[PDB]
C-alpha cells in the first residue's frame, strides 16, 4: 500500500502534502457524497 | 461439475409445574444485564 | 362407533390432546387436557449467541461492519429460508434470483431530533421500486422473502438518548376517528404504504394502532442506547398464513423506529444526528410471472 | 538450450504440431507440420437427431407446438451452457435467474410481400427492453447467454416462396459509401441496434455488408419452405472472444430472415402472409451488478 | 475483567465494575471462633442471614 491523492486539485499544486488526504466534516445535509475518483490503477489521476 | 458455486435452534420443553429454588451463599457477572 | 375422519384444526402440531368423541368428523370433539409445553426462549433470548460487538456481515455485494452493536436478534429464533415443499400450494417453479436481490439497499436517511416523535416502514412495501428486487416483485404475483434489518446511529460520548427498534408483524394502522371517535376514518394509501421514505408516528404512545407502546417489547426488538451501541441488527422469518404473497397488496411488517428517551446534548455538539437504514432480503423466493405491475 | 516458457498461442488445443527450436520463449518457433483433424459434422450436419415434424418444446412458463417443423438446428454442434470456472475470468458470483429469464419471448410481427426485401434482428439488442430479461441486462455490467430461436411462417397449399433463416456472428453492417465509394459513413445505431422491431435490408445480395448473401449458408441456417414445413429452430450458444460482455454495447450476432424464393399465389387466396419471430434466451447469466443503465 | 463483578451475601448485592481486585487482610478469611480457642462455655448464636 502507498497514497492515493484522491484530493488532487488544481489548487494543491503549490501545496502538495494537502493532496494526500482528504477530508470529511459534520455534515448538515444527509447522505451527501465526500469524494468519487476512477478505480482504473494505470489511468493518470490519483492513482498515479 | 463445471462451476464451484453451484455445489431454527430454540426448541420446546414440558414444563407441567413451576420451576423450583436452589440454596445459595455468600460468593462473573449476572446482575448486571445487557438489555 | 369410534373411527373417524383427520379433520380437527389441530392435528399437525408435536402437541397431543386426550379427548372424547362419538361423530365420524374430528372436529366435533371436545377441547380435551391441554399439554404443557413451552418455549420461552424465542421471545425473552432470541438473541444470537443464546467482543459481540465486533463484527462483520456479507450478502451479495454488500458487507456491513458493526462494532458497537448489541449482538443479533433473531425473530422468533428462527432463520429465513426458501419455502418447502410440504407447505408450498402453487405449481410453477419458482425464480430465486440470490445475489442480485439478497443483498443491502440503503434507503433514505432520517434526522433524529429532540422532539421527533418516531418513524416506520413497511415490508416489502419498502423495496417494492428498488433495483432487481422491485423489479422481480413488478413481474411476479407471488412473492415470499426473509429480512435482515440494519439501523445505524452515530453519537458522542456526550450525547444521549434511546431509540427502541422493532418489528411488528402485520402492521395495521388506525385513524384518530375524527377526534370524537364519530367519524370512521381510514389511512390513505400513503400512510399504509409509505414507500421508502418511511412515514412519521403521530401519536407513538399508541403506536397509531390503538396499542400501547409499552408493550412492543414482546415482539422482536433491541435498542439504540446512545452510550452503549450505534446500531441494531434484526434477522427476520417470512410470516403469513400463506406461503407466498403478493409484494404489493400486502405489507408482512413494518419496523418501527422509536426515541423512547429524547434525544439529549449541550449546545455546541453535533446537532445533526441522522438515522439510517439498510435492509437486506433473504431468500427472496417469486411465482406466477407476467408483466409488470407497479400496483 | 532446449527446454523453454509455454508462450505459443496454440498451446491449448488437442492437436499438437511438430516444431523446431533455440529460443526460451514458444512463439518464436516455426509453425511446423500441420496434423490432420477435421469436424466436417457440425456445419453440413449440426441437425438435431444427428415423424420429426411433430414437436412440442418447453421452456419457462412457455411452450411451443411446431409440427411442420424441418427438424432443429444446433449452431456448430454446441448446446448452450453456463460459463465453466476455468475461462471465467470476473470473481463476482453471477445470479443465474433460470425461468424469470430462459423462456419464449414472442417480438413484433412483420409481413412477406411478393417484393420484400428481407430483415434482421440483433442479439441481445432486441430483448434488452423486454421483460425480467432485460431488466437483469440493464442492472449488469456482464451477460452471457445461449439462444433458442423459433421462427414462424403459415401459409395455404397454394402458397409458395422460401426464406433462408441464418445466424451470423459479429454481424457487423456497412453503408453504401455516398454511392460513388467516396464518402466514409457509418449506420447510425437505429440501424446497428434496431431494437425489438428489427430493420430492413437494402442490399440483400450483399448483406448490406459486403458478403455474398449465396454463401450464407456457411452459417447455422435453416430454411421454410412454403410447400414443406412452416417454421425453423435454431439452438445458438454463446460465441465471442470474451466469457461475459456488455448486452448494451456488443451484439454477438443477428439473425437474417430473408426471401430467396419470393412469395407468390394467385390472387384470391389470402394476401396477408405474416412472419413471427419467438426467442428464448438459455443459460442467462449476469454479473457486475450496479444501478440500471439503457445504453 | 477483575474490575467486572458481583458480590452477594445476606438479602444484599454489591455490583462492582471499576474495582481494583479486592483485598484478603492479612491473608485470612473470616471464620467462626474454632473450638480450640474458644473459652466461654455456653452455645453462642449465629443469627445467619440477618446479620450477615
Ligand atoms: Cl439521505
Ligand atoms: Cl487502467
Ligand atoms: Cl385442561
Ligand atoms: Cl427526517
Ligand atoms: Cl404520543
Ligand atoms: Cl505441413
Ligand atoms: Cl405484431
Ligand atoms: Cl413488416
Ligand atoms: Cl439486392
Amino acid at each position: 500500500e502507498t497514497i492515493l491523492e484522491v484530493n488532487n486539485l488544481k489548487t494543491n499544486e503549490t501545496t502538495p502534502m494537502q493532496r494526500l488526504c482528504f477530508p470529511v466534516s459534520v455534515q448538515s445535509k444527509t447522505g451527501e457524497l465526500c469524494a468519487a475518483f476512477r478505480a482504473d490503477p494505470g489511468r493518470d489521476g490519483p492513482w498515479q | 461439475d463445471p462451476i464451484a458455486d453451484m455445489i431454527s435452534l430454540t426448541a420446546l420443553q414440558v414444563l407441567p409445574t413451576a420451576a423450583n429454588t436452589e440454596a445459595s451463599s455468600h460468593r462473573v457477572v449476572p446482575a448486571l444485564q445487557a438489555a | 362407533g369410534s373411527h373417524e375422519n383427520s379433520n380437527s384444526a389441530s392435528e399437525g402440531s408435536t402437541i397431543n390432546y386426550t379427548t372424547i368423541n362419538y361423530y365420524k368428523d374430528a372436529y366435533a370433539a371436545s377441547a380435551g387436557r391441554q399439554d404443557m409445553s413451552q418455549d420461552p426462549k424465542k421471545f425473552t433470548d432470541p438473541v444470537m449467541d443464546v467482543s459481540d460487538r465486533v463484527a462483520q456481515l456479507t450478502i451479495g455485494n454488500s458487507t456491513i461492519t458493526t462494532q458497537e452493536a448489541a449482538n443479533i436478534v433473531i425473530a422468533y429464533g428462527e432463520w429465513p429460508e426458501y419455502c418447502p415443499d410440504t407447505d408450498a400450494t402453487a405449481v410453477d417453479k419458482p425464480t430465486r434470483p440470490d445475489v442480485s436481490v439478497n443483498r443491502f439497499f440503503t434507503l433514505d436517511t432520517k434526522s433524529w431530533a429532540k422532539d421527533s416523535k418516531g418513524w416506520y416502514w413497511k415490508f416489502p412495501d419498502v423495496l417494492t421500486e428498488v433495483g432487481v428486487f422491485g423489479q422481480n416483485a413488478q413481474f411476479h404475483y407471488l412473492y415470499r422473502s426473509g429480512f435482515c434489518v440494519h439501523v445505524q446511529c452515530n453519537a458522542s460520548k456526550f450525547h444521549q438518548g434511546a431509540l427502541l427498534v422493532a418489528v411488528l408483524p402485520e402492521y395495521v394502522l388506525g385513524t384518530i376517528a375524527g377526534g370524537t371517535g364519530n367519524e370512521n376514518s381510514h389511512p390513505p394509501y400513503a400512510t399504509t404504504q409509505p414507500g421508502q421514505v418511511g412515514a412519521v408516528l403521530t401519536h407513538p404512545y399508541v403506536l397509531d394502532a390503538g396499542i400501547p407502546l409499552s408493550q412492543l417489547t414482546v415482539c422482536p426488538h433491541q435498542w439504540i442506547n446512545l452510550r452503549t451501541n450505534n446500531c441494531a441488527t434484526i434477522i427476520v422469518p417470512y410470516m403469513n398464513t400463506v406461503p407466498f404473497d403478493s409484494a404489493l397488496n400486502h405489507c408482512n411488517f413494518g419496523l418501527l423506529v422509536i426515541p423512547v428517551v429524547p434525544l439529549d446534548f449541550n449546545t455546541g455538539a453535533t446537532s445533526e444526528i441522522p438515522i439510517t437504514v439498510t435492509i437486506a432480503p433473504m431468500c427472496a423466493e417469486f411465482a406466477g410471472l407476467r408483466q409488470a405491475v407497479k400496483q
